[PDB]
DNA sequence: ATCAATATCCACCTGCAGATTCTACCAAAAGTGTATTTGGAAACTGCTCCATCAAAAGGCATGTTCAGCGGAATTCCGCTGAACATGCCTTTTGATGGAGCAGTTTCCAAATACACTTTTGGTAGAATCTGCAGGTGGATATTGAT
DNA sequence: ATCAATATCCACCTGCAGATTCTACCAAAAGTGTATTTGGAAACTGCTCCATCAAAAGGCATGTTCAGCGGAATTCCGCTGAACATGCCTTTTGATGGAGCAGTTTCCAAATACACTTTTGGTAGAATCTGCAGGTGGATATTGAT
């Protein structure tokens, strides 16, 4: 059928039609250009890829194949930028990074 | 027999290692649920709670406290101690703006 | 023989402290912590209940809690929104 | 008649397989990713909204989404987000 | 033509302190203050409405916004004046 | 023809506030009671801060409220202080406050 | 060619700020630290301000640009138009 | 017998009362402006500035620094000192979340 | 240094809670084609205000000297938190009515949308006016040496 | 405690810039008055999933002992505060050219607005499938005592 989704056109996995729909209805402005949702979906997809890429490694590192919350937390807090971007975000069931103030370590 | 005893701090260190590894909630659920409901009762009566709503609140509170314990430790260490105290939590909250 | 905030026990407060990297704890910390936890919950719950009453419900929903957390600048991932 | 509940789950997953073909993800992890996407969406959209208002515009274009991104994301993350976004808008525009 | 709340800030000023004036810098801060709280309340109402699948902001969301945003006593009094003003505006055309 | 402000018994502009709400794109629609309520609240708050800034002016033997007076009034009031917890009033200074341990002597 | 202006933040000015800040005694290393802290504060506010300028396709940084940038950073400023 | 000298700390307290009592900016105006133009210039060339934009940055900057010193002072006093040091400033910024 | 007591690892095992693939029913999207509308850039330009060069001058930065006392290092000891084994009461897990959370239907007060008519908050400009900064003197502390 | 060197306090005073005072223009508001559209309150209802009760489960309260940490006391060195001489650079009052922001008209490429057609992501219920958390065993590192 000759009806190709805007996502396929922009060559993205994320749903352009939806991001567009969500912008209009979020009362962000009177009008919304046609490229805004494309651009925006492209940016949402990329960040999603960045985190899954790192959370995935964190999983391999624990000899695990399924990403769990812990993995997303290890991924985000070990990455300076993602860490800043999510500086005020709490990932449920993520724990903290193993870290012990040196002065508290036993006197070897 | 050979009354084995670990020196002060060794098991504590062992515990930090363990808990920084895991992610389970550390407060018991029922007691926490009771506290939440009791505090809510002051804002509106005969309220019900989705299971998920209490879990969200507990996840949020523990993450908040664990982080406050982090800055607190930093305040103790700043004062050349390894023992956290109230003055430490109080200083941390004041600088966080939850204080002067 | 039962006060709720005291239900948040010393052993539990100690485990939390541990996750935060704490090695030695002063006795006065346990009571100090409860007090802080209580102020935390009142601030969050109050806002959640306000979102509950606005929606005319009698049940606090995870979303009412998530929205309250976001307002306090304590955004939480995992429970919707 | 049980009303829908949209989520980015299928797209998150699609993206997962391109990056880690043999990796899975648990429900709780998916919910977090979903929260992650809605959060950035709101932050970016929100900023673009203000940008327009400041400049007395009624329209949010890719221009606003771009500046929004530069103001929102940290350096390198913003660099790639800008290029990825420009890439998609280009490829889109150049197609019947 | 740039609008400002100055004449209104000034009117209210004369009601509470009949013999006090205000420097322009102070009025500038007062104008920032009004716009600030205004945006804060409306933003709050905006989200409140969306969270509830509502396309309309009424006196009711403005009220919750006020309860969500303002500290204890100030909320209590703003809500009263708010309710009061609406009821009065209602009783007349 | 009465202004909507007079019908509500207010000094603040109901028509203007109702207008700013629409332009600010906060929702598809805006009820008529919304701007009435919001202007009441805005007006009430400026009355509280001016009530307090005016006293501070009086306290400093001045007749014209200046930024420092607004700052004194805000920082000295717990609630306004919180509402403006992350706000900076230009030319406002800070409240005089010297930590005890910094003072000399010993009593 | 502006070069080392961070030094215009004189030792006496940093000391006065510490005074309003209620500070009685200052270590010798405080001055360079403070300058470092101010440069970063300024870089961040100016970066966002200048970004609002360019988005508006202007060549002049306005007070609103600075006010909007400050608000982004949670440092809302009253007195200059916002 | 002849010279008169205030003891260390008396003029400092005199100064705190003096500065806490006023509101004028404490950094020299022009030098501050050059700093702004330098930082700005190294971000984007050929930029002009409304004078009030420079003044708004100075007002924000001084309020930020004054509030930071308060926090620092509390960190020093926490360590049983009256002299603020770099590490006090670092602790305060770490807890404020500027490097936490 | 030398065991002895424990904690920690690692390789392997397996049962099941939660992830997956399956299929269909479908309202809500999302794409598409046509008609209508309009935001906002391009273009010309009036005009505010930014950059800048000028000059006079004293407020304030710089740099030095000197020594008061704050920081920090060391010693030391009373005490309070850590570890631990003892004993059990509270939490947790899994099963069951019912309250509300929602999904539907309905309809009415209320919110666009549009056309006029009318009141007014800006403001450009002039002229008048007033609070107060800031200079002065001298009366009331505050400090610090003795 | 008495006393001299200084800073603070403060009511009186007057040039000035910043504020209050018209006068007029007035077009963009804000209001009045039909016509048309509709959101969401309200009543009714079905199915979750939440509060509750019971029993099997495992973490916490408690008292003892003493290691070691925190803080009091003492000490000394050197760094940071005060005071002072010297002189420059900020600040201040002014004018000037022109950059560039902003007002105004012009008009098209892009957007909104239905209407129609097709795709699809979410839901429900059923069956199938699997990553891995604990459970065991045995090796070995860690820690604390002699």
């Amino acid at each position: 059928a000759k009806a190709k989704t805007r996502s396929s056109r922009a060559g993205l996995q994320f749903p352009v039609g939806r991001v567009h729909r969500l912008l209009r209805k979020g009362n962000y402005a009177e009008r919304v250009g046609a490229g805004a949702p494309v651009y925006l979906a492209a940016v949402l997809e990329y960040l999603t890829a960045e985190i899954l890429e790192l959370a995935g490694n964190a999983a391999r590192d624990n000899k695990k194949t399924r990403i769990i919350p812990r993995h997303l937390q290890l991924a985000v807090r070990n990455d300076e930028e993602l860490n800043k971007l999510l500086g005020r975000v709490t990932i449920a069931q993520g724990g903290v990074l193993p870290n012990i103030q040196s002065v508290l370590l036993p006197k070897k | 027999k050979k009354p084995h005893r670990y020196r002060p701090g060794t098991v504590a260190l062992r515990e930090i290692r363990r808990y920084q590894k895991s992610t389970e909630l550390l407060i018991r659920k029922l007691p926490f649920q009771r506290l939440v409901r009791e505090i809510a009762q002051d804002f509106k009566t005969d309220l019900r709670f989705q299971s998920s709503a209490v879990m969200a609140l507990q996840e949020a509170s523990e993450a908040y406290l664990v982080a406050l314990f982090e800055d607190t430790n930093l305040c103790a260490i700043h004062a050349k101690r390894v023992t956290i105290m109230p003055k430490d939590i109080q200083l941390a909250r004041r600088i966080r703006g939850e204080r002067a | 023989l039962r006060d709720n905030i005291q239900g948040i026990t010393k052993p539990a407060i100690r485990r939390l402290a541990r996750r935060g990297g704490i090695k030695r704890i002063s006795g006065l910390i346990y009571e100090e912590t409860r007090g802080v936890l209580k102020v935390f919950l009142e601030n969050v719950i109050r806002d959640a209940v306000t979102y509950t009453e606005h929606a005319k419900r009698k049940t606090v929903t995870a979303m009412d809690v998530v929205y309250a957390l976001k307002r306090q600048g304590r955004t939480l991932y995992g429970f919707g929104g | 008649r049980k009303s829908r509940k949209e989520s980015y789950a299928i797209y998150v997953y699609k993206v997962l397989k391109q990056v880690h073909p043999d990796t899975g993800i648990s429900s709780k992890a998916m919910s977090i990713m979903n929260s992650f996407v809605n959060d950035v969406f709101e932050r970016i959209a929100g900023e673009a909204s203000r940008l327009a208002h400041y400049n007395k515009r009624s329209t949010i274009t890719s221009r606003e989404i771009q500046t929004a991104v530069r103001l929102l994301l940290p350096g390198e993350l913003a660099k790639h987000a800008v290029s990825e976004g420009t890439k998609a808008v280009t490829k889109y525009t150049s197609a019947k």
